[PDB]
């Protein structure tokens, strides 16, 4: 997608993650599972809501009665006012089609970039204590416990506190 | 020429008066004189519907 993440580096998405449109799985000792990122989806369901209900709401039409009643003389007005009600209908039709069509387009993308953006916050949090694995995976250089995994999630990783024992795994493993 | 058997015509004309005002007939012959009228109050504008479905 436009900026890559949703159907390009990340590439498919988690049945399991029931709670929201963007979250994480980690797996460590204590266990595995999905978690959503309750801020980011809350965002992003706040700017589709407001979304759709501009392109609801922005429409408001009056009262009117749109037939109108010819007799045989006056078929050149009932031509100008079936010229009128087509080229509304054309007006309508063109507008609502494209505009449903860039605004699905630009919808897609939103989702996109806040994947990219999530994965993006958190590699600048790990920086060197992680590897990316690529899929979207982090794995990291050191042990990651419940808490661990939590400050992550909530934006307050300790870079150095596990600098240390991750430096000594990190040049362990590349020999 | 004859419809529903009559070689005549009857043209229908229509006029609304205002209230407090008179209206008058005058006629030597081939007249369709009121009997009925109708008091009303239009509002705004809707139109009619020429369908098949049941109010």
């Amino acid at each position: 997608g436009l900026f890559g993440a949703i159907a390009g580096f990340i590439e498919g998405g988690w049945t399991g993650m029931v709670d929201g449109w963007y979250g994480y799985h980690h797996q460590n000792e204590q266990g595995s599972g999905y978690a959503a990122d309750l801020k980011s989806t809350q965002n992003a369901i706040d700017g589709i809501t407001n979304k759709v209900n501009s392109v609801i709401e922005k429409m408001n039409t009056q009262f009117t009665a749109v037939g109108k009643e010819f007799n045989h003389l006056e078929k050149r007005i009932e031509n100008l006012n079936k010229k009128v009600d087509d080229g509304f209908l054309d007006i309508w039709t063109y507008n609502a089609e494209l505009l449903v069509l860039l605004e699905n387009e630009r919808t897609l993308d939103y989702h996109d970039s806040n994947v990219k953006n999530l994965y993006e916050k958190v590699r600048s949090q790990l920086k060197n204590n992680a590897k990316e694995i690529g899929n979207g995976c982090f794995e990291f250089y050191h042990k990651c416990d419940n808490t661990c995994m939590e400050s992550v999630k909530n934006g307050t990783y300790d870079y150095p506190k596990y600098s240390e024992e991750a430096k000594l795994n990190r040049e362990e493993i590349d020999s | 020429p004859k419809v529903r058997d009559q070689e005549g015509r009857m043209n229908y004309y229509w006029t609304l008066v205002e209230p407090g005002d008179k209206i008058t007939f005058e006629a030597t012959g081939n007249l369709v004189v009121p009997r009925y009228a109708f008091a009303m109050e239009r509002n705004a504008g809707s139109g009619i519907i020429i369908s098949d479905t049941p109010v």
